[PDB]
């Protein structure tokens, strides 16, 4: 039977009723039309569905929506503030960290959290810290540059 | 003000940022699964649990009774519409839904339509299917044996196929190119002769976004609209039109944002056909989006070529001839993407970057109980296999003659002055300068010092690691187009562009290609910016909508820049000629009293008298000069005179751990020359992605089948894809050798990094074992496999 | 991708979770970080009709010191192990080895208790818990009981844990000053399970090995403690020959499964290789 | 007016005008039909979208 | 009506459908592929219905 | 707000509505049944006409809340299994529409009028369709459309 829950997404209350088996990724994409987060696998490897739940990076395809009643969820749609891109979005843009854009929302949400865990990351730390996100287009090289760009912007 | 005005255009040659990014970095892209339509239902597929067998009975009742399920369809529902089988780009037919039997594991057997994907997935499990197993065929060689089981019983009695006579029931075709007699004559007497068998493993393009579609037949208007992950939407529209009976003008196919294609989305999959049919039957939208396991298991794979290469030469390393024989594994149905006249693609480009006077190749494709495919994953129509064959063979020759691997290449390179060069296979290489490019790479990585270091390590018997240096000098063939030679299902492989200039100076442009991330919305705009003096920022480009974009053949084989890039420049030039005519009228002077300077037509000798493209655009709408129609626009369909031939020199250094067998890429230098460069920043990205795919193929990817035909490692649990940690730092370089026949001298380049890097990795790994007589090692070069080789050659720890 | 229907329960105490396990039976499954259970349910490898989420139970959380014993709550997330100033000081092997488990995202959800209870030979904590000499506290309808890591793993996905129990916490003795440790994990790529792995905890005495524990990862149906390998070093001087003898003793007990990571031949040789490396790394860390 | 004939014989046409009930989608198709020998029924006409 | 026929011989003809396909298949020498057109009409006078 | 259950085109619709919500907006905004139109605020045009409990009613002068337990039929519900209703066929065959704005209302009216009077004279048709205005047709073809539907209904 559907469970009534209220999950805070991007600072806004989302009151819905969903079956317990509803994966958070489908909840966001199907119930709220926050289609930024994507699905790239069924085994939890790609990280294209990465969103920030209660202060941590989490693959929404491996988490139940019903486990989020009262949680604070952040999706790519909520990074920009008053239209101004977050340092992380600006970094990916300026450094050409995206081609098809499919792994991008997940990369951005992960980089957003990573930069708080580690404000001044080395390249090795960046590659390792972004290791849960797969990309088919970039070859990652520009993505580490994008993260380095954002890391620098946040310190200034 | 001239240099500044050109700079402000952000046109040709500028590393301007992408116009696409804005939506993608904010989650506003529009991919197939983001689409939601009124009344939209969801379709899932019941797939085959076995690799080969007869279908005894399908049980639909339990699934149909389940709440939320609207229908369950099988091949029986498709027969009346003649859709249980569909034509393929290879001229063969493929099963849409398994009828009498299944030809490969995970094949589409039935479909369910439900309220959503959760109920649909449940419905699939409810459908029970009874089968009668038949003996499986997984090895191409075993497939051609007299007693080998008949896979394709549908073509029993046929002695010919789409590509010539068929000698065995599992034999698809035999294709060859070059001079057989001449080649056999050289090899019969040549003083130096080498031979080498090598397997190019079956791998998968595995784009992050899988295949899917939203089919919508509107019974009220009688038209079909289907959003789809297609790299050739116009071709799909024509095909869907003919198979369905719905007049083409009432069929609208639209490729929205695609999360990567990599050749995986060129063809039509049974999933699309089923969604369309269900939509027609239910009179409402039907969405189909496959999971990763289904994508890797049933969509277009790449490679799977069993190759036997041979080189004939004189003791100084001068190649006299080339002879190749290949056995191609095409799976159950031949659905290999290729121009209709090339069942083996452009494999005859295997003469490489070398002036080889006599050559011949022969490819034999065969059926097996596996998913269709063969051409995909940045192959440029079997060029990947062609380049890998020749480069591995040249290394084999160099090792038999005890000759340096760079030296033997510089000895056989087609000289710069030989272009346009006609190969032993009939291709006319447009331009090139291999010697200069090779020298650049060798000096950049200090090649002699690398060889010196390698010599030292080899000296000490206790060096914990093996050092290998890999070098590849390749020539690509991109821009599939000459209609007399190339066609997709009868459609000449041209492409197009339509540009319309608005009264205020900005413009809209649409091409027949379709980006999947390579940046067309930015680059295409840059080409036009330079041609018309209008900043690229205000030149809006779109692709993918068959109702708005001019007819084209799509994006694959790195054809966009060569073919569409040409159509774009020519269409713009049609507008530029009219703009001049208009400017002359306004300035009251003859046309050739006018000079074009960046963004305006000015009177020769008088800099103060000029008209900008904005001035002209307004005049075109305000009052057309006598004898001219109002407006300012053009369309151009380009049928290319020749392909484009970019090249590259790739070098890789690896260090192999003797104790574990794990290979570490120490350095990878990549020089690419694709002629005139539109946007360097974008080019660099394509190179990084390509080199990373190569590392994925050569070092970890494979699709093994067990004796029962079960596909092993078909999920990201085992199917290898590198993360940022595994991917080495790429060093890129370039030279500029323009294509003489191209309107802007630009050559394709996107597939180059994939095509060239793979044999570069094998070259490096094999070179690490060269001192103990190793001539070749089959990919993937995983720790496990490399360790088995260390063990076999007493080099382990 | 789509898991089958199930009922969700989220009790706030260990006692009520145990009660639910009892009334619901084998049809129910404890849901911890969900990074093994959900993936299996999504592929329909497991189809429990009830999920008992134990994420809201405070007594399953926390990292404290009870004298010389470190007590880690079972629900401790993988990343909190790494960032724990207590784990870093008292059990540096666990904080550093945890970095080799999956990826950052998975590490913010998967728990040390779930990694152990799952009982997969592929998991890293089972061998780690052996080398570190941990003890697991289980609570069932009859109260609690403390069992040692050594002997807790019975088969693939099988442990000493009963169907009606909940692992509350993990007790492990703090490292003595100058303790050497190491975890060597051979893997195809980051975030993948080991092809072969070896956990080592040892103590020195002059130039001899005074204390030693060696455990093997993913080279048998369960994690293995290499007792004979320990026997080749205990009280003996740390020489090159001693290490090889241990490696040979580790190799001899391997019973690897053939899969895409390699065959028994490769995995066995690699187990030995990881042992050699772990021992040298562990020795170098001794003070 | 822009007319584009498809590979199979049918067509799409767009004009700079915009009907408000006067039947351009029918009548415009008829003009083109006589000019090209393509039945008006499959000559799809549209207006109103500046893009 | 809907075809081009050779003067005299009625059996020799090509429909607009045949022509359309040919335009996409292989354009005759000197011609671009495709079969489409655009036209902007600036009228010479008004029309005077009565 | 009042919770009501309205049978719209054969399907039950339980919704929470504000008393002041005009039925026309409830159909167009809540159910997305945009066939019914608005052409005036004085109740003259009839472009909002729908069939309610067996009678033609201008939905702009009826509250959604009053429809609790009612049977409402809109133009989207006229076609049966995709086969046009006689009135839809008559309007199409006789060119009874141009811009199509008054059409849904005209069809809903004609649908009921033909049941009220199956063999209407031209005068009766013009008078029977008086509640519906049209700016395009001049009504002549509409009279023929209704006559065509009348003949088909008794066929
Ligand atoms: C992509 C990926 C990569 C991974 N890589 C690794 C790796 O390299 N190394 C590794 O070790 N692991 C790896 N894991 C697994 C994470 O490390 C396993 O997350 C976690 O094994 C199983 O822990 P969990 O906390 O998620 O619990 P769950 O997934 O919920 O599984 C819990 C299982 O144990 C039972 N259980 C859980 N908690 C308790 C408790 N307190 N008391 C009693 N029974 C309990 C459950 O009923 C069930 O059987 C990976 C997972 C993924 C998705
Ligand atoms: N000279 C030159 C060239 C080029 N460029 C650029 O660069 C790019 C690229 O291009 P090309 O080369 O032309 O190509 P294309 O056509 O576009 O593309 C295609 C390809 O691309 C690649 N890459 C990629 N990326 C991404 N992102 N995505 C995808 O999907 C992909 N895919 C892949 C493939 S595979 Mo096939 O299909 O197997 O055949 S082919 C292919 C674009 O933008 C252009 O413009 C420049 O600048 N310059
Ligand atoms: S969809 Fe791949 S990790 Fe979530
Ligand atoms: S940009 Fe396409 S997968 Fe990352
Ligand atoms: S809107 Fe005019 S009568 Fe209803
Ligand atoms: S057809 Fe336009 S108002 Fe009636």
């Amino acid at each position: 039977a559907k469970k009534i829950i209220t999950v805070n997404v991007n600072g806004k209350a989302q009151e819905k009723a969903v079956e317990p088996r509803t994966l958070l990724i489908h909840f966001l994409r199907e119930e709220l039309n926050l289609t930024g987060a994507h699905i790239g696998c069924e085994t939890s490897h790609c990280g294209a569905c990465t969103v920030d739940i209660d202060g941590r990076s989490v693959k929404s395809c491996t988490h139940l929506a019903v486990q989020c009643d009262g949680s604070e969820v952040l999706t790519v749609e909520g990074l920009a503030n008053k239209g101004v891109l977050h340092a992380v979005q600006e970094g990916f843009y300026k450094e050409h960290g995206l081609q098809c854009g499919f792994c991008t929302p997940g990369m951005l949400m992960r980089a957003y959290r990573f930069l708080q865990e580690n404000p001044n990351p080395t390249e090795a730390e960046i590659r390792m810290g972004m290791t849960g996100n797969l990309c088919r287009c970039t070859g990652y090289q520009n993505i580490v540059k994008a993260v380095q760009y954002a890391a620098r912007k946040l310190q200034e | 003000d001239a240099e500044a005005r050109e700079l402000a255009l952000a046109g040709m040659g500028a590393s301007r940022l992408r116009k696409e990014d804005a939506r993608f970095i904010q989650g506003k892209g529009n991919y197939v699964d983001d689409i939601k339509m009124p009344g939209m239902l969801h379709m899932d597929i019941v797939r085959a649990p076995i690799a080969h067998g007869r279908i005894k009975k399908i049980h639909k009742d339990a699934a149909l009774a389940m709440p939320g399920v609207h229908a369950v369809l099988t091949a029986e529902d498709l027969k009346p519409l003649k859709l249980h089988w569909m034509p393929t780009l290879a001229g063969d037919v493929a099963a849409v839904l398994a009828d009498e039997k299944v030809h490969f594991q995970m094949q589409e057997v039935a479909i369910v339509i439900a309220d959503d994907r959760y109920i649909a997935a449940d419905a699939v499990e409810a459908v029970k299917v009874e089968y009668d197993e038949l003996p499986v065929v997984i090895d191409p060689i075993d497939a051609l044996k007299p007693d080998a089981p008949v896979l394709r019983e549908d073509l029993a009695g046929k002695t010919s196929g789409a590509h010539g006579p068929r000698e065995h029931h599992n034999h698809i075709f035999t294709w060859g190119a070059g001079d057989k007699a001449a080649t056999d004559a050289v090899f019969a007497n040549a003083p130096v002769t080498v031979s080498q068998h090598m397997y190019y493993p079956r791998v998968h393009p595995c784009p992050l976004e899988t295949c899917g579609c939203v089919a919508s037949f509107d019974p009220i208007k009688g038209d079909l609209t289907t959003y789809i992950t297609s790299q050739a939407p116009h071709v799909v529209r024509t095909v869907v039109s003919m198979l369905s009976g719905i007049p083409e003008s009432k069929v609208r196919i639209v490729s929205p944002d695609i999360g990567g294609g990599f050749g995986n989305k060129v063809g039509i999959y049974p999933g699309y056909v089923c969604a369309i049919v269900a939509s027609i039957v239910l009179g409402r939208p039907v969405k189909w989006v496959e999971d990763r396991v289904e994508n890797i298991s049933t969509t277009a794979f790449a490679r799977d070529y069993h190759m036997d290469g041979e080189l004939a030469a004189t003791p100084d390393g001068k190649i006299l001839g080339l002879r190749v024989n290949v056995v191609a594994d095409h799976g159950a149905f031949d659905a290999c993407a290729d121009p209709t006249k090339f069942p083996a693609g452009l494999f005859h480009i295997c003469s490489g970057s070398y002036d080889i006077p006599r050559a011949h190749c022969s490819v034999k494709g065969v059926y097996t109980n596996k998913a269709p495919g063969g051409v995909a994953y940045r192959c440029s129509f079997r060029v990947t296999e062609a380049v890998y064959l020749i480069e591995r063979m040249v290394d084999v020759l160099a090792q038999k003659l005890n000759m340096d691997k760079a030296e033997i290449r510089a000895k056989n390179f087609i000289r710069k002055e030989q272009f346009p060069y006609t190969t032993q296979f009939g291709f006319e290489y447009d331009s090139g300068d291999y010697h200069t490019a090779l020298k650049k790479v060798l000096d950049a990585v200090d090649y002699p010092a690398l060889r010196a270091e390698q010599a030292a390590r080899r000296a000490d018997p206790n060096s914990p690691t093996l050092m290998g240096i890999g070098l590849v000098t390749f020539t690509e063939v991109v821009g599939a187009g000459p209609s007399k030679m190339c066609d997709i299902l009868g459609v000449g492989m041209f492409d197009s562009c339509e540009i319309r200039i608005h009264p205020t100076g900005s413009a809209i442009a649409r091409m027949g290609t379709i980006t999947q991330g390579q940046g067309h919305q930015t680059t295409y705009a840059q080409i036009i910016a330079t041609e018309l003096g209008i900043p690229s920022e205000v030149i809006q480009v779109e692709e993918g909508d068959t109702s708005t974009a001019p007819y084209g053949l799509g994006t694959y084989g790195s054809r966009s820049t060569p073919v569409a890039g040409a159509a774009i420049a020519l269409a713009a030039r049609k507008i530029h000629a009219k703009a001049r005519k208009i400017a002359a009228h306004m300035l009251e002077v003859n046309e050739n009293d006018l000079d074009w300077e960046v963004d305006r037509f000015k009177v020769k000798g008088d800099d103060s008298k000029f008209k900008t493209m904005a001035d002209i655009a307004w005049q075109a709408y305000h009052q057309p000069p006598a004898g001219l129609e109002p407006g300012l626009e053009a369309v151009h369909y380009y049928d290319p005179p020749n392909f484009t031939y970019p090249f590259g020199i790739y070098l890789c250094v690896v260090d192999i751990d003797r104790a574990t067998g794990e290979t570490k890429v120490r350095r990878f230098y990549a020089l690419d020359d694709c002629g005139t460069r539109i946007n360097p920043m974008i080019i660099e990205g394509q190179i990084h992605g390509g080199l990373t795919e190569g590392y994925a193929v050569a070092m970890g990817q494979q699709m093994p089948f067990d004796a029962q035909g079960n596909l092993l490692g078909n999920t990201l649990m085992d199917y290898f894809l590198p993360t940022a940690v595994e991917t080495p730092h790429w060093e890129t370089d370039h030279t500029v050798t323009p294509s003489p026949h191209h309107p802007i001298g630009a050559k394709g380049v996107a597939e180059s990094p994939h095509v060239g890097s793979i044999p570069t990795f094998t070259a490096a790994v094999v070179d690490a074992f060269a001192h103990v007589g190793v001539t070749h090692l089959d990919m993937p070069h995983t720790s496990y496999r490399v360790w088995k080789s260390l063990k076999e050659h007493n080099l382990a720890l | 991708m789509i898991p089958p229907r199930f009922e969700y329960h989220a009790p706030k105490s260990v006692g009520e979770a145990v009660a639910l396990l009892g009334q619901l039976g084998s049809d129910a499954k404890l849901l911890a970080g969900g990074h093994s259970l959900l993936p299996m349910m999504k592929l329909r490898f497991a189809q429990p009709e009830h999920l008992i989420d134990i994420n809201r139970i405070p007594e399953l959380r926390g990292i404290r010191e009870e004298g010389s014993t470190v007590v880690i709550g079972a629900m401790t997330v993988e990343n909190d192990l790494i960032s724990s100033p207590i784990v870093q000081a008292r059990l540096p092997l666990l904080a550093e080895a945890a970095k080799l488990i999956a990826d950052p995202q998975v590490r913010n959800r998967g728990t040390i208790g779930g990694d152990i209870a799952h009982g997969d030979p592929g998991n890293d904590h089972p061998a780690l818990s052996i080398a570190v000499e941990a003890h697991f506290v289980l609570e069932g309808p009859n109260g609690r009981r403390t069992v040692p890591a050594d002997g807790f793993f019975l088969g693939t996905y099988m442990t000493l844990l009963e169907e009606n129990e909940v692992m509350v916490e993990i007790r492990v003795p703090a490292f003595a000053q100058g303790t050497g440790w190491a975890y060597e994990k051979l893997k195809r790529k980051t975030g993948d399970w080991a092809t072969a792995g070896c956990a080592v905890v040892m103590r020195k005495s002059g130039n001899t090995v005074s204390h030693i524990r060696i455990a093997l990862t993913n080279v048998a149906p369960t994690a293995l403690r290499a007792e004979a390998a320990e026997a080749a070093l205990l009280g003996k001087a740390f020489t090159k020959e001693a290490v090889q003898a241990a490696a040979d003793a580790a190799i001899a007990i391997c019973e690897p499964a053939e899969d895409l990571r390699g065959d028994a031949d490769y995995k066995t040789a690699m187990a030995g290789q990881m042992v050699k490396r772990a021992l040298n790394a562990a020795w170098a860390r001794c003070a």
